[PDB]
RNA sequence: CUGGUUCUCCCCGAAAGCUAUUUAGGUAGCGCCUCGUGAAUUCAUCUCCGGGGGUAGAGCACUGUUUCGGCAAGGGGGUCACUUACCAACCCGAUGCAAACUGCGAAUACCGGAGAAUGUUAUCACGGGAGACACACGGCGGGUGCUAACGUCCGUCGUGAAGAGGGAAACAACCCAGACCGCCAGCUAAGGUCCCAAAGUCAUGGUUAAGUGGGAAACGAUGUGGGAAGGCCCAGACAGCC
RNA sequence: CUCCUAAAGAGUAACGGAGGAGCACGAAGGUUGGCUAAUCCUGGUCGGACAUCAGGAGGUUAGUGCAAUGGCAUAAGCCA
RNA sequence: CUCAACGGAUAAAAGGUACUCCGGGGAUAACAGGCUGAUACCGCCCAAGAGUUCAUAUCGACGGCGGUGUUUGGCACCUC
RNA sequence: UGCCUGGCGGCCGUAGCGCGGUGGUCCCACCUGACCCCAUGCCGAACUCAGAAGUGAAACGCCGUAGCGCCGAUGGUAGUGUGGGGUCUCCCCAUGCGAGAGUAGGGAACUGCCAGGCAU
């Protein structure tokens, strides 16, 4: 079982996601069913480490955001080129 | 009405023609030069485009 | 290859001028036992009048109902009918169909009843 | 030698090379030379590194090649002056952005992957890296 | 063998831009094929070239089962 | 065609392009300069509105090109009608590439309309007088060349040309900035503040030991700083020794 | 003359990259009426990989007096 | 009118000059300098292989990265 | 007023294709006949005329169905105007604009005029 800890993302666009990537962190979207979409951010050398496991890209993980569990599940990664970086992950809302 | 102050701060020489109409169209003389325009989006535009080398005053 | 698709293709030319002269056209359609005729406004939207075999108020005095000579009785009521209404000059659409028979015995005798086409 | 069997035209302008790579992911093997250097290709070098690579593994198990030199570059004899046209067609390069998977391996075990990709990076001009396939 | 041949300009392309006045006869777009076809007010010169038959603004549409460019005249 | 062309001050101020030329270092019309006259809210910048794109990017249905797999026609060589070192169309799945590919498609730019503010009409027309038609470098987008050249050829902008001053040691074209005159006044720009040489031997926290700074690649390396994990380990690990 | 270079208006150079023209046609022009390809499969006298016939698939991959480009089903293609 | 040298100098026109001459040009070549470094030369990286065995005593393919300004060149910036 | 059909449009795939089902009083389609009007570079196939025995098989319409097509966010990415910067063949920063592809999802069209039938 994969919890993460995220936070709401105040603004969006390329301008701010580059200074997240630089912040060592990296954006990231919940969208599924008929909630609203939910653009967050996520510490990336700590997820990094979990999505190097292929049970990540399976079972069904828990995002705590607000103090408030989501169950998800990985739907598609951005990664680095040629670096072993995440840019982007969208999560599906189990 | 709401009137605000604008002040060139750089020197006009190599800057595009359009950048150099811009400053024209708002009074800009020389460098230091300071003048009071009615606050409207069609001045807010003016100085967006040449806003590196323009100080405004609100 | 159905013969109504085929007939639609050699309509859409004369139709497509008809509508760029923005003229008011009188659109005839022809069955093996009936036959129909429509005055459509220049926009081609809108039904000023119409006159047909299946109208009871037609067809009782009429042998049978797809003939040469009913196609006569749909053309002279057609243009009685829009010459109170107001319409004087028109433009024929035979809308696929050779000008000949049947469609050719309902304008002249439209015409004949002092419709300008 | 790769080489296009044909070609709509025989000389192409020079170009740039800018922007990232696509095909950025092992497609077909489980191992893969990355490129994460910018440069170009000839068709000599890709067929040296395949040798290497080919014989460090005793010609076992299944090798891809990703890229395949499409661009022809043209070059002017010695003791000629500017102009009077276009030089001839004298090799193929393949344009290579940082990213682009160049080989992919399949069939060794990794230890044995990563030494036949280094012998056949010594051959390229560009960096490179190891990368293995992923779950997308 | 040797290149170095090619032909003058043509200035084909859009004359006047949508939203335009213009008198009647003014040339609207020079093309070679039928890029854009007559709509309302517009005639087809013999070499397609699309002319204003009356005065108005010009107005680019797309009309059709086939999605082409239109090209009238509102009569203003 | 080369050379030379003699007193002063004031205002404005180019071009090295296009087109044609027995033309290419000439000349002509136009563009650009000046002077005069006339004329529209004419022009410019910004905001809003209406437009057409097919470039950058992307994509691979099309035109081509390309790799692998599947299905397999067929081509194969093998036996003489059998099964057989091999090559393989089409189709299907997956993966790339394109100035002369497009079922997509920007930013900009351009055309038109409306609206303020600002600008010594900055706009257009006609007339008098020209000069110029050898450009240079820098940035960006390209062709060419070796993504060689202070190379060459276009587009566009800037500067020089025709521009002094400050900076880059020196240095037309780079950076800052446009010199009416005077002052033994002040504030700043780029760039600087130990001495030459005007201004911090300034403050706080780090890094470097190479005079790195103060020239360079593939590649090589227990140099060193920071970070995140991992394996093993008092059920005794790593190194050494029996 | 056509395409690219040409930087999504126009225009834009090089002894840059590729091709064409110096005609043809009294019908191959006008108009009215009609018509809709390529290729392949199956079956079928001679007849064959490929002739004409029939059917299905296909959907313009065809065609356009000639280069390329843009067009073309209302056909600008084909027939009277 | 292939006035096609296609804005067409005449209706009508080829060559030599080391016997030469004048006006010019570093707007334009040959020598030398400069910029550049394809080429040349020198070095390095990888290590297939040769070396009885043994890649690296000595060589080193297929390829890769540099240095010098040194050959053949490119350019035409200085000097006609 | 509702259902159904025909004609003419709007719109131009969320509207198409496939698969399954379904409809004949009217309408439509096939159908019947063809000396004649007219027609076949041969053929009443088509076109045309005269009809109404038959049939909804085909076609057409309708209903269902996510097999395909099609539509399609949010976020990220690419690119890019202006200003600045670097290790300058390529990038980065500030700011503005911001795709394409793909993903969630949507989706078995909608609508006007007139006419006829049927129920009301
Ligand atoms: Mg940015
Ligand atoms: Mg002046
Ligand atoms: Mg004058
Ligand atoms: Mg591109
Ligand atoms: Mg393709
Ligand atoms: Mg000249
Ligand atoms: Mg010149
Ligand atoms: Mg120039
Ligand atoms: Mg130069
Ligand atoms: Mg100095
Ligand atoms: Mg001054
Ligand atoms: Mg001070
Ligand atoms: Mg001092
Ligand atoms: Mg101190
Ligand atoms: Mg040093
Ligand atoms: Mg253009
Ligand atoms: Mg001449
Ligand atoms: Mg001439
Ligand atoms: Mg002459
Ligand atoms: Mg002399
Ligand atoms: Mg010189
Ligand atoms: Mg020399
Ligand atoms: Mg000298
Ligand atoms: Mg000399
Ligand atoms: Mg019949
Ligand atoms: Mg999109």
């Amino acid at each position: 079982m994969f919890t993460i800890n995220a936070e709401v993302r105040k603004e969006q666009g390329k301008g701010a996601s580059r200074r997240l990537r630089a912040a060592n962190k990296f954006p990231a979207i919940i969208y599924g069913g008929k909630e609203a979409p939910l653009a967050i951010e996520l510490d990336h050398d700590k997820v990094m480490n979990m999505q190097a496991k292929a049970e990540f890209y399976s079972e069904v993980l828990t995002i705590v955001v607000d103090g408030k569990e989501i169950k998800v599940k990985a739907q598609d990664v951005q990664r680095h080129p040629y670096k072993p970086k995440l840019q982007h992950i969208d999560f599906v809302r189990a | 009405a709401k009137t605000i102050k604008i002040t060139q701060t750089r020197s006009a020489i190599g800057r595009l023609p359009k950048h150099k109409a811009t400053l024209l169209g708002l009074g800009l003389r020389r460098i230091g030069h300071t003048v009071e325009r009615e606050d409207t989006p069609a001045i807010r535009g003016m100085i967006n485009a040449v806003s590196f080398m323009v100080k405004v005053e609100e | 290859m159905d013969k109504k698709s085929a007939r639609i293709r050699r309509a859409t030319r004369a139709r497509r001028k008809l509508q760029e002269l923005g003229a008011t056209r009188l659109v005839v359609h022809r069955t093996p036992r009936h036959i129909y005729a429509q005055v459509i406004a220049p926009n081609g939207s809108e039904v000023l009048v119409a006159a047909s075999t299946v109208e009871k108020a037609i067809a009782e005095q009429l042998k049978y109902t797809g003939n040469k000579d009913a196609a006569a009785a749909v053309g002279k009521a057609v243009a009685e009918r829009a010459l109170e209404k107001g319409i004087k000059d028109v433009s024929f659409d035979r809308s696929g169909f050779q000008y000949h028979g049947r469609v050719q015995a309902l304008a002249d005798a439209a015409r004949e009843a002092g419709l300008q086409f | 030698m790769l080489q296009p069997k044909r070609t709509k035209f025989r000389k192409m302008h020079k170009g740039r090379n800018r922007g990232l790579a696509q095909g950025t992911d092992v497609s077909f093997g489980s191992f893969g030379l990355k490129a994460v250097g910018r440069g170009r290709l000839t068709a000599r070098q890709i067929e040296a590194a395949r040798r290497a690579m080919t014989r460090a593994v005793k010609r076992q198990g299944k090798i891809w090649i990703r890229v395949f030199p499409d661009k022809p570059i043209t070059e002017k004899p010695l003791a000629v002056r500017m102009g009077k046209g276009k030089g001839n067609v004298e090799y193929w390069v393949a344009l290579i952005q940082p990213g682009k998977v160049l080989y992919e391996m399949d069939g060794v075990p990794e230890e044995l992957a990563r030494e036949a990709f280094k012998l056949a990076a010594a051959k390229l001009p560009i960096k490179t890296t190891f990368v293995t396939k992923t779950v997308m | 063998t040797r290149n170095g041949r090619d032909s003058e300009a043509k200035r084909l392309g859009v004359k006047r831009f949508g939203g335009e006045s213009v008198l009647a006869g003014s040339i609207i777009v020079r093309q070679r094929g039928t890029k854009f076809h007559a709509g309302a007010n517009v005639g087809c010169g013999r070499d397609h070239t699309l002319f204003a038959k009356a005065d108005g603004k010009v107005k680019f549409e797309v009309k059709g089962p086939k999605n082409r460019k239109f090209i009238s005249i509102e009569a203003e």
